[PDB]
Parts: C-alpha cells; structure tokens; sequence
C-alpha cells in the first residue's frame, strides 16, 4: 500500500458520514451601543464571564474583530473589543465562541515575538503548536508547592549577591522614568545562554520602536534560542494590555508544568518578566472605567490588587511530585518621583517576596545598575543563592551596610581616624566594583571570585576610580590566564564548606598573579 | 564649639523632619481624601 | 431555605441572583453555585436589591460562569468546620481543607462565620499577663489574656519568623491550641513554608502542625475571601475558647484584611471614606477584634501583625487597628542588622498591662528601670559614636555597660524554629526574666564581657557560659 | 450622503443626533451639520448610544444650532487634503485652509483622520542620528532619525522658538520638508511669529513657510478640535513619509493635547481617572505617539514641546509621554535668564542614541566629558562663590574656565531669533560641532576669554572673532 492510501483512509469518514447537517437556533446577540472600545450586546445569554466573543465579518469587513464579555449584566453584555473599535457598529451580529480565551503553548514559541492573543507579529510565519492553554487558572495552591532553593543567576553582583532570585521566585524591580528597569531584566534574561532556563517578556504598552529595540538585543545576542516575547504595545487596545500578561504567565505555565527541549535537555524552569505593570494596571483601569464599574483609590477599581494578584500568584516553585519545575516571575514597576507609596506600587510590593528599587540619584550619580541596596530585600534570602555566593557576599552585605551608616562621610575621610576612613574607602571600592556595563553579565564563578577579591584585602591597593577596570581584567585575566581556577569555582559552588584549601589556594595564587604583574 | 553647635543643629533638623513627614502624611491623607470624593462625584452624579 | 435562584449579573467577583419575592437570602446568607462535578462557588450575600434580587461577593474564580445559573441558599453564613478535626489542617475561607487530606467529613460541627462578640455579662473584668516565654515580649510588653497585640516591622525584619516561634512555643511547652489566619498570605511565603516550619517543630511523636489550626486566605484570592477569612479563624477558635482554654489567634497581616474590606466596599459601589477606605472601616474591625476578648469560660489571646502605609500611624487603617491594641511589639531594621533575631525595640514596644497593679509590683519597676537605662544609651549614643566612652563620666558609663548588656540579652535564638543556635529548651518565664533583669540591673553581671549575651537564657546560662569559657 | 438624522441635545459641545437605526455612523465618522450661511459644522462622533442616537464632539461654536437640525453624516471619518497642495499651506483640524489663500481643490487625495499606525514588523530598528543645526542638541541629547524628541521646560524658556528654528534649519541647509501640530496653538504664537519666521528665504525665491504644512487647532477652538489637529496633522505627514521621504513632525505642546483629552472625555460624561483625568490617557497618547515611527518606506521623525508647571514632571501630560521619547531636551529658566537662550540644560537632557555605536565613538566621548567637566563645574562654582578661584584650586581653574567656556560656547544665535537680537543665525553641522568641542576640551581655547565663545558657530568663528577683536 501506499502513504496516499493511509491519507485518504483519513478521509472518507468525516468526508461520507463525519458531518451534522443539523440547523439549530443557535443564540447569537446584536449590538445597542459602542462606546470607546466597550460593546454592549442585547441578547448573549449563552455566555460565560470572560468569554471570547467574536463579531462575525460583515460588509465591508473581511475580518472578525473579538472582545471579551466582562460585564455580564441583566439583558445586556459589554465586552471590550481586542481589535479596533471603529469597524464594529450598532446592530452588527455577535456570536458566542463558547471558548475562555486560550494562547498556543510549548515548543513552537521560542523565537517568536507574539500578540496576547497568541498570533505572532514577527512576520516569521505561522505558529507551530498543538496545545493551547487557557488565559486565566488558579495558582498551583498549598501542597504544590517547594521552597525555593535554586537560585537565578542574573549577572549583575549587587544583585546576585544582596539580593537573591530563586526559581520561583516573584521578585519586583520597581524604578522610576529612566533607572535600568528593563536594562535589569534585559541583562537577567541574557544571563540564562546555558542555565535550563526559558525567558518571556510581556512588554505592556510600550513603543511598537522600544519592543522592537528589545528583541534585537535578544537576537544579536542569541537569546532569542529560548525567550518569548510577547507584545501588547501603546497603540494597541486596554483588551490586549489587559490580557497580556497573563498570555505570557499562561506560556510560562506551559513551560513549569511539562517543559521544553532546549539545548537537547528537558526544561521546565521559566523566568517571566512582566515589563510594566504600571500600565497594566492603567489599562486595566481604563477597561473598568470604561465599563462604568465603580473606582477605588486613584480611580483604579477594586479588584486591582485582584487584578495582579492572580497574575504572580501563578509564579511557582513545584516539588518533585508535581514535577518540579518552576515560574519566576520579574514584574517591573515605575514610580513617580519615587511614589513608593501609590497604589499599584504598594500592590505588588506586598504580593512579592522581594523587591529591587532603583533611584534615579544613583543613576544619575554614575551607579550604572541604580540599586538601593538599603531599602531593596529579597525576603527568600541565602536559600536563593549558591553556598559560594552565600559564603563571599556576607561580608560584602555587612561592608556596605557599613558604608551607608557612613555614607555622609565620604567627602570627610581625610579628616578622619584611620578606621572609619578604612571603612568608607572599603565601602566605596565595594560601590564602584558592583557598577557594570550594559548587557555584559557575570557568570557566578566570575561574581564569586571578584567579590571574593574584593572582601579579602586585596583592592586597597588599586585606587577607587580604577576598581572597576581592575575588576574586567581580572576577569580577563581568569579567562585567559587560568580557566581552571574559574572551573575549580564553579565545580565547588554548592559545597556547604566552599572555600576548600584547593579553590582557596588556587585563588589567591590567581589574585596574587594578577596582582604582581598589573599596576595600577 | 563647632561640634557641639553641629550637634544642636542636627538634632533639631531632626525635630523639623519629623514635624515636616506629619505635614506630609497629613498633606498626602487629605490629597487622596480630595482624589476619591471628586471620583465619587463625577462618577455617582453620572451613574446613579 | 432551600430556595433556588438564578444568576441574574456578573460583574467581576460581584454578582446578583434573583430568587423568588419570599424566601430571600438574608445579608452573609453564603449562596451556592454548582459548577459541575463536586465543585461549587461560595458567594457571600452583601445586599437585597429589591424584588429578590441580592447583590453578593463572588469568594472565587468566577471566570465561567453564564447569567441564568442555578443558585441554591444555604440558610445560614458560611458554614466552617469547628473542633478537633480541624487541628493540624489547612483551611481556604469556606473551611475546605487545602492540604492534602481528605475532606472534614459531616460528622463534625459546623458553624456559621458570623457570630456576635461575648455579651457585656461574659466579659472579664479584670485582666491578666499571658505568659509567652520570650524575655523581651513578657518583659516590656507584655500580652494580656483575651487581648490584641499588634507586632510591626519592615519586609524582613523577621515579623513572620517571630509569629511561627510563637506558635511553636504556645504547642510545646503547654498543652494549648493556635489559629493562624493567613490573610493575604502568600502560595510561597506561608503556603508551604510556614507547613514545613511546624512539621519540623516535634516534640514526641507529634508537631507543633498538629497542634494548630491554619486558614489560609491567599493572596490570589478574591477580595471577600480575604475579608472574611479572619472570621473563619475566629469561628474555628471559638470552638476552643468555648471550652474554657486560652487560645492565641495570629493574623498575618490585618492590614490586608483592612485593604480587602476596603476593595469589596469599593466593588459594591459604596462611597469611599477617609483616605480612599471602607465606610465601614470601624465596623468592620470591630466585627473581628471584639471576638478577641477575655470571656469568663474561656479566652482568645491575639497577635496580628499591621502593614503601615508609608510608615503613617496617623493613617486609617493603622489608626483603627490601634483602638483594638492591648500591647505593641515594634520590631526596626536597624535591629536586625545588628544579627538580632528578636529585633524588639523596648523603646517603641508598649503594652496597657504594664502596671504595678496586675503584672506585679517588681514587674513595673524592672521594666521602667531597664527602658529608662536603654534611653539612656540612645540618648548617649550619638556622644558615644563621634566622641567615645571617655568622655562619658561615671554613672553614665556604668548605664551604658548595663545597657549593652540587656540590649545584646534581649536576644534569644527560637531554637524551637529550625536549630539555628539549637541549645536546651528553656522558654523563659516572666518571673525568671524579671528576676535575671533586676539581677543585672542591680550589677552582678558587670564582670561578664559584652559578648557572652547572645541567645542566652535566663542570665544563669550566662554564668554558666561564663564559668565554661574562662571563669 | 449616506444617512441624515436630527439634533436631539444641544449641550454645550455636545452633540446628540439621532439617525435611521439601518444607517449609524460609525464610531470615528465625521457628521456635517449644514447652517444658514453656506457653510457647515463638522462634529466628530465619538459613541453609538442605543437605537441610532450618536454622541459627537461639535468642533466649532455650536451657537447657531437648534433642536432637529438637519445633520448629513460623511460615511467616514474626518477626510484632510494630502499631498504638495497641502506644503506652503495653513490648516485646521477639518483639513480647511484657514490662511487667506483659496480652498483645496476637490481633485486632491482626502485621507482619513484616524489610521493605524506601522506595524510591529515594519519597524526600522537601525538608529540614525538626525542632523540639527543646534549644537547642544546635537552633542548632548541627538535628534534620533523616526524617533520621538521631546521639550520640557516653564514658561518663555524657548520651547517654540528652538521649534521653529529647527524648521528653518532643516529646511534650509537641508532638503528635510516639517509638518507642524499647533495643539492649543496661541493666535499669537501661531498666527503670527512663525507665519512671518517661516518667510525665510530658503535659496532664491522660496522660503521656509512654502516648503512647510500647519495645522493650527487654536486655543479657541473647542476641545475636540485640539484633540484630533495632531492625528491631522499625523495624516498630513503620512503621505510624505509613504512617499519615501523623511518627513519631520513637530507638535508644538503635548500638554495642551492632554488638557483636551481631559476636557473632551469630562464633556461626554465618561468616569475621570487619576486627579481628575481621562481614562483613555494612555491609550489616546499612544495613538499619537505610534505613528511616528521609522519604516522601511520612510520615517517620520518628531519633536514635540511639553510644558511643566513648575518643576513637576509627574504631572499626567509629561509621563504619559515619557514611555514614547527617545531623547529629552530639558530647557531651564535659570540658564534662559543668563542670556544664554538655547536655554538647554546639558545635564538632565538625556538620549537613547547617545551611544558609541551609533553616533561614534568620538561624539560620545566629547559629549560625556563636556557633561563630566559640567557636572565638576556645577559644585565648583559653589565653592567658589565663597572662597575666590584665586585663593586656591588644584585644577579647579583651569576646568573651571573650560567649563564657564563651553557653556558659553552651547549658546547659539538662532535664524528665528533675529527679531529678538539682530545677531545673524549659525547653522552647525554635527561634526563640526563635535570637533569644535574635541578642539576646546584639551586646550586651544584656553586664551580666548570667556566673551568670544558668546554667540558663535563652530570653533572657527571663536578664533575668527579673536584673531578680528586683535587687529
Ligand atoms: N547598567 C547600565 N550602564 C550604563 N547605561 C545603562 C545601564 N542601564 C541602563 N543604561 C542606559 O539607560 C537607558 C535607560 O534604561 P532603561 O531603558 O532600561 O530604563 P527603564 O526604567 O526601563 O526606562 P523606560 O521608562 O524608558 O522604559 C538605557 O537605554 C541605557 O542607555
Ligand atoms: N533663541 C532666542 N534668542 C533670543 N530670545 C529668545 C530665544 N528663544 C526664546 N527667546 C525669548 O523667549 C520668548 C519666546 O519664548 P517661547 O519659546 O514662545 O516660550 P515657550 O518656550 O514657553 O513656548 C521670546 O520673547 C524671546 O525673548
Ligand atoms: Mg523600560
Ligand atoms: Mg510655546
């Protein structure tokens, strides 16, 4: 027999007698009124809350236009519209999908920059999948759970080192106008080349421009092998804005509970940064108000904390029973002028275990990653961290803790005794050695052995403008002039004792070389 | 001398800096009292 | 009231169901929508708007539900699970267990979430210290029988630590029961670790899990389920109380169960009040934390902590919390940085029961002593950093060396949490740290090193520390 | 004309019409209003209420109208005049050439008001900086090529005239034609003083007005006018931009644009959000914003003036537009009131495209040292306001004198500014500027005062005044 044989035994059962030639009365609504993005609809009451709608085409439109019945309300249903609101009109036919909304999942998306609908906007073809995954779902809940141990890797020291993520991990990264909040989750999601872990990036309401910035730094860089980029931006309606995180948390759901072969290996560990949800929240808001639904506090409506609750809740840490995969989730926040104390910066600072504030003071000061090491905690703490890292950056967190009780000394120290003049060069060593680069991360052996340089007294020699240039050639240095003290570091990572007389010796001896042969 | 007028000084600027954050909480209670009752205005007076 | 209605709106977690023009459900009547299978949606009646028509809070997904669905009353307020079977299990707001073991069973006694507060005759009209074996809490501030303690604090200066010690402590040393209330806790921060702290506190054969109730109102939860989840853990330790025992209820943040009142009475349309709250801000606490009282049969000792706003105490949800509060536990950042586990402030830490008259004559003389002798060191504090300890003359060095002492021995290590710093149990009475205070108040502990007062005992573990190290 | 309906409401700017159910306007479509005097009103429909009832924004006075007006809807949405009979023209928000010049023939293309903007793939991610004739912007904050460049500044710090500049400058010394928004324009500031600068003679017989498109929707024009003059004007641009050309943009406030958002969605009863605000704020910004963009056919690129009160930038109409810039130009009143009136702020004058790779190596050098040598400036001259520069400094003079030279020298004299000094404009090229720059950092400037580097052009005028004053 042939393949085309097996093909057309496919057919000719749905072909001859696969088909309900049945005409039913099936309920369809007509549309009362169009407001500014919100549909009223007459009669839809075979509808569920949250339902799809579709607005089937008509004349002169070729397309159909969906929306999301959201207010239910006594003979009469207002759905937002996903799409345009200039083309749907009164008395058009409305048809009830009968379907939550539901976004392709798995290995088809991976490279792929996507509507929250699911459609892609690469123009790079279709999207291969055969799974689809519903928008909205409950947490994991109680006993699925673990705790987290796992730490991620972002590259940046001050954050690797004062501030832990953990797989599974909802750590906010809250700014204001131009601090390095996307620089932040840019650089962690670069971080991931080779650590089993799949990227997403939601990017609510920005530029079509800053999105399509962002994906190219992915993709000169090669991150694009492992990240989504999902996109609602700032010309697209509240519906999408609205419904785009969660489209990416979805995916990210898909990749904790079953995983994706990267690399050849199995993964199931996600890392989710939601870009803003500053203006989620606007856009939903702007859905609520437009819905009539009564205003809360700075006109958001009541189910705001609701709203992203829902949203982080799902970032999890599974245990072996439930697979053990993970969703860490990294929403961004922007303040106005520091606001910590808004609303939607309060929400998601009590939702998350740990947050990141970045200052416009520090950025502006020189401090490339504008961290506030101060007021910033990850309230996981040393379980999201590897032992190496837990034994080094102790004493660079009471260092600088130091430091910043000391901090309006600075311009004084020559008029000081010796020790509080010790502790503020120390301090400011330490501050110029955590500033980095744009998209250049750190592995963890590189971070280890500088912060292990840095506590030990070895950059007292070195003044404090060079520190930072020392601290690149040193990693030249460890990546040319002795591999095998960077592998002996990592190999060594998780030993609960981590500065064995092997890894020890191996970096002084490494530090010392270093030393001896550079001047600065 | 200069130490000990430094030290007056700074505590009371810290006297003044608890006196101006009660002025700020009461300034930002009575700022978000005023955002929600004008929302409630123009959102009862149009609605019901 | 079997009375069946159907789904008339659905706007967000807030719906309306008309039912016929009798058999209206009451307000907190807790109608039930079956979503097929065994699982159902538990809404809470808010209002009656007119003929049949009752406006309720959804408590849950609400996400697939059409207009036209049935709707059955249940006749009475959410109905939780009281009794032993509820110890050592995990409750949501409707006293379904989220762990996972089985379901309760109908067996067990149910009753309504909505229960009036202890009638003016059943109060006590005197009070009384309850003993909690941490020094510095039954020292400075000490907890009253049937009375709220509010503990303060940043995001990580240990508040969540401090509250698992205490459950810990309460089911080991004596045999008496705790309710957690989880009120905005989190699926990581409580829903699993918080488990694995108790099952990891034993004592014979048991855990201090098994000797606890948990009711967890998570963070993903709607905003009823969070308003009301403090009252399901009052009416599980209600139970208790009725059986004449001194149960301690902890809530984990009551500032989320002010922002969660707030949210459903901005949901409801209700007009808003002071700084963006509830109108009903008072009312509501009070439904809550007048349960919390000292009843003639039994007590319920508790211990929330608060969330305050951009650090205003002035603010309304702080503002009427503090009404309520029996004792203060400040706990500051700064503390904590100085590796203090217990990071109790006694300068910021206050409590109404400090008198002469009910803690004792030597309570409130020890107590006043040793917070006059650590505001003296705050006040020399300053002198001591920029000048140093030689300036200092004498009386005030002496205060100083004194002060240390205490401030480094107010810490104790919660070996029953974990093993960090394990050594013998010794859960510290309040006449034993009376007593070691006004011994080293009254010197005798001069000759001791500003080093050996960290997670000691009872100031004769410091002795005997000492004797060990050198003599 | 596909429906006529009548007026029912007449409120205010406000219009409600009722129309056959079968024959609606659509929800952007334009409805023209015919009067007694040969001419008509154009209110724009912004909502479909019930059974044919339309709710529009009236664009005009609305004094003349009565109930059951005769109203004949457009079918689409406002159509403006695209291509050259649109250059060397004056509009308004209905495409109406307002200037004294002949109405727009009926054989030209008419496009639609509202359009989508470029698609994500259509995106020319390839930076370019575009060449402006002012030498701090060209150094410290570059004009991006299909980019957003945004001014902020108070009260009379230059705002329209650093616009209008720009206008001349790159329709002068370059082949660059500009689209002009006047957003709330002041019949001062648009009627004239930009009518009369625009009659800059380009090279013979043409002049900066006849390669140049306005559109002026008034401050008196009511709300709905200065909500859509930007989309107009957006549409006026788009056929130069489809047609390969780079076409330039400048929207003369964006404040003003916000302020008629919040106006208009106050007038049609919609829920205010935030202080008082629309809740369609971020969407209706972008709308605007996001036609501006670069595309493989051609690019739009865009300056657009935002005033702050005071000093606040967290005012809705400044971060509403923070999220689509890629450079800011911080004007200040303090350097205006030096004589200084490019009044640019080098410091807090930020850009995307400020980075080695995309305007070179050497341009970002000079111009981070220029804001370094600035920045040491800012507290030396604190310094020595007490303790004279003579008295002492370890280089302090010389960078002092470098600094107090090269904020002298971002001074320029304006083409526009003519009127307000007499002094000639200068046009510099963005490499001469840096190069002038790279000469006066390490020397070479050193002997030439501080009076030379005043109002000049490139280092080479500096030395050609010197080398003239000594004769
Ligand atoms: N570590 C860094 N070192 C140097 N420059 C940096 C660093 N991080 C960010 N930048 C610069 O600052 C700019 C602003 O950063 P970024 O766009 O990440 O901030 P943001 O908070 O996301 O701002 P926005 O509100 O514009 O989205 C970047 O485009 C880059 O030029
Ligand atoms: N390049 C310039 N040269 C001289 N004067 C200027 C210059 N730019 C602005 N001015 C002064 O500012 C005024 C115009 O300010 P304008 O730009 O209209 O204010 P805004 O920035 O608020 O629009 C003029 O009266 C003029 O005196
Ligand atoms: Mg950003
Ligand atoms: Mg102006």
């Amino acid at each position: 027999t042939t393949i085309t044989e097996e093909l057309i035994a496919r057919l000719k059962q749905g072909i001859t007698s696969g088909v309900d030639l049945q005409p039913r009365q099936v309920n369809v609504g007509t549309v009362i009124a169009v407001g500014d993005g919100v549909a009223r609809l007459s009669g839809l009451d075979q509808v569920v809350a949250s339902e799809i709608v579709e607005f089937p085409p008509k004349a002169g439109r070729n397309e159909s236009i969906y929306g999301i019945a959201l207010n239910l309300e006594q003979d009469s249903v207002a759905a937002i519209i996903l799409g345009d609101d200039e083309t749907i009109e009164e008395g058009d036919m409305v048809t009830s999908t009968g379907r939550v909304i539901s976004v392709p999942v798995g290995q088809g998306l991976l490279g792929r920059v996507v509507n929250p609908l699911g459609q892609p906007i690469d123009g790079k073809g279709p999207i291969v999948y055969e799974k689809t995954r519903p928008i909205e779902r409950i947490a994991p809940g109680v006993i699925t759970r673990k705790s987290v141990d796992t730490p991620v890797q972002t590259g940046i020291i001050a954050i690797d080192a004062l501030i832990p993520i953990g797989r599974g991990q909802r750590e906010l990264i809250i700014g204001d106008r131009q601090t390095g909040k996307t620089a932040v989750a840019i650089d962690t999601i670069l971080n991931q080349k080779g650590q089993g872990m799949v990227c997403i990036y939601v990017a609510i309401g920005q530029r079509r421009a800053q999105v399509a910035q962002v994906v190219g730094t992915l993709e000169r860089f090669g991150a694009m092998e492992y990240t989504i980029v999902v996109s609602a931006t700032a010309s697209e309606s509240a519906a999408l804005q609205y419904i785009a995180p969660y489209a990416g948390c979805a995916m990210g759901e898909e990749i904790m509970e079953n995983g994706v072969m990267l690399n050849g290996q199995l993964v199931k560990d996600a890392l989710i940064v939601y870009d803003d949800l500053s203006k989620h929240a606007v856009a939903y808001r702007q859905v609520s108000l437009l819905l009539r639904r009564p205003p809360g506090r700075e006109a958001y409506p009541g189910d705001v904390f609701y709203l992203h609750s829902r949203l982080l809740e799902r970032a999890a840490r599974l245990n072996e029973e439930y697979g053990g995969g993970s969703l860490t989730a990294l929403p961004v926040i922007e303040t106005q002028a520091n606001d910590v104390s808004a609303y939607i910066p309060t929400n998601v600072i009590s939702i998350t275990d740990g947050q990141i504030y970045l200052e416009s003071d520090l950025f502006n000061a020189g401090q490339r990653p504008a961290l506030n090491v101060g007021i910033s905690v990850s309230r996981v703490g040393g379980a999201a961290q590897t032992r190496a890292m837990r034994a080094v950056a102790g004493k660079l967190k009471g260092e600088l803790a130091q430091f910043r009780d000391l901090a309006a000394f600075a311009q004084f120290a020559s008029d000081l005794d010796a020790t509080t003049k010790a502790q503020i060069e120390r301090g400011q060593r330490l501050q110029e050695l955590l500033k980095q680069p744009q998209y250049q991360p750190l592995p963890v052996e590189d971070q280890v052995a500088v912060l292990y340089a840095a506590t030990n007294n070895y950059l007292d020699d070195v003044p404090v403008p060079l520190i930072t240039k020392w601290r690149d050639d040193f990693l030249a240095f460890l990546r040319t002039a002795h591999p095998e003290v960077r592998k002996l570091i990592y190999d060594n990572r998780l030993d609960r004792k981590f500065p064995t007389p092997e890894v020890k010796e191996a970096l002084e001896a490494a530090i010392k070389e270093f030393k001896a042969t550079s001047n600065y | 001398a200069r130490m000990v007028a430094m030290r007056n000084a700074t505590n009371n600027a810290k006297d003044l800096v608890r006196d101006l954050t009660l002025s700020f909480n009461k300034a930002r209670q009575a700022a978000i009292t005023k955002e929600v009752s004008e929302i409630a205005s123009g959102a009862a007076a149009l609605t019901s | 009231m079997p009375a069946k209605g159907v789904i008339q709106e659905i706007i967000g977690v807030v719906i309306r169901a008309k039912f016929p023009e009798d058999e209206v459900p009451e307000i907190y009547n807790a109608i039930e929508i079956p979503l097929g299978n065994g699982d159902r949606l538990v809404c809470e009646v808010q209002q009656q708007l007119g003929n049949g028509v009752v406006k309720a809070v959804a408590m849950g997904s609400t996400d697939g539900l059409r207009r036209g669905l049935e709707v059955i009353d249940t006749g009475r307020p959410i109905a939780v699970p009281v009794g032993p079977a509820t110890l050592g299990r995990v409750f949501n707001v409707l006293g379904d267990p989220i762990d996972g073991m089985g379901p309760i069973g109908p067996e067990v006694e149910r009753r309504p979430i909505h229960r009036d507060p202890p009638s003016f005759e059943e109060q006590n009209t005197q009070a009384q210290i309850f003993e909690t074996g941490i020094k510095v809490i039954d020292l400075i501030a000490p907890f009253t029988r049937g009375g709220k303690t509010a503990i303060f604090g940043g995001a990580g200066v240990g508040k969540t630590v401090v509250i698992q010690e205490l459950i810990a402590n309460i089911a080991k040393e004596q045999s008496g029961f705790s309710v957690f209330a989880g009120v905005g806790e989190r699926s990581r921060e409580g829903n699993d670790l918080i488990h694995e702290m108790k099952e990891a506190r034993i004592d014979e054969n048991t855990t201090v899990f098994d000797k606890t109730v948990m009711v967890f109102g998570q963070m993903n939860e709607p905003p009823g389920a969070r308003l009301r989840v403090g009252l399901t853990a009052l009416t599980m330790a209600e139970y208790f109380r009725d059986e004449g025992r001194d149960i301690l209820l902890f809530i984990d943040n009551i500032f989320r169960f002010v922002q969660a009142g707030s949210e459903v009475s901005s949901l409801l349309g209700r007009m808003p009040s002071q700084v963006g709250y509830q109108p009903t801000l008072g009312t509501e606490m009070g439904e809550l934390q007048e349960r919390i009282t000292s009843t003639k049969r039994g007590s319920i000792t508790s211990m929330q902590a608060v969330y305050v706003p951009a650090d205003d105490y002035t603010d309304p949800a702080p503002a009427t919390v503090f009404s309520h509060l029996d004792a203060t536990i400040s706990l500051e950042r700064s503390i904590a940085e100085r590796a203090i586990f217990p990071a109790v402030d006694p300068l910021a830490s206050t409590s109404r029961i400090l008198d002469p008259n009910i803690v004792g004559e030597e309570h409130y003389r020890v107590a006043q002593e040793v917070k006059r002798v650590l505001q003296r060191y705050k006040d020399l504090k300053d002198i001591i950093a920029i000048l140093g300890m030689e300036e200092l003359s004498d009386e005030d060095k002496l205060t100083v060396q004194r002060a240390r002492k205490i401030e480094l021995f107010f810490s104790q290590p919660f070996t029953v949490a974990q093993q960090f710093t394990g050594r013998p149990g010794k859960y510290v009475p309040v006449k034993k740290t009376v007593e070691s205070f006004a011994r080293l108040l009254n010197g005798e502990g001069d000759h001791i090193p500003e080093s050996f007062f960290y997670m000691q005992g009872d100031f004769d573990d410091v002795l005997a520390a000492y004797e060990a190290s050198q003599k």
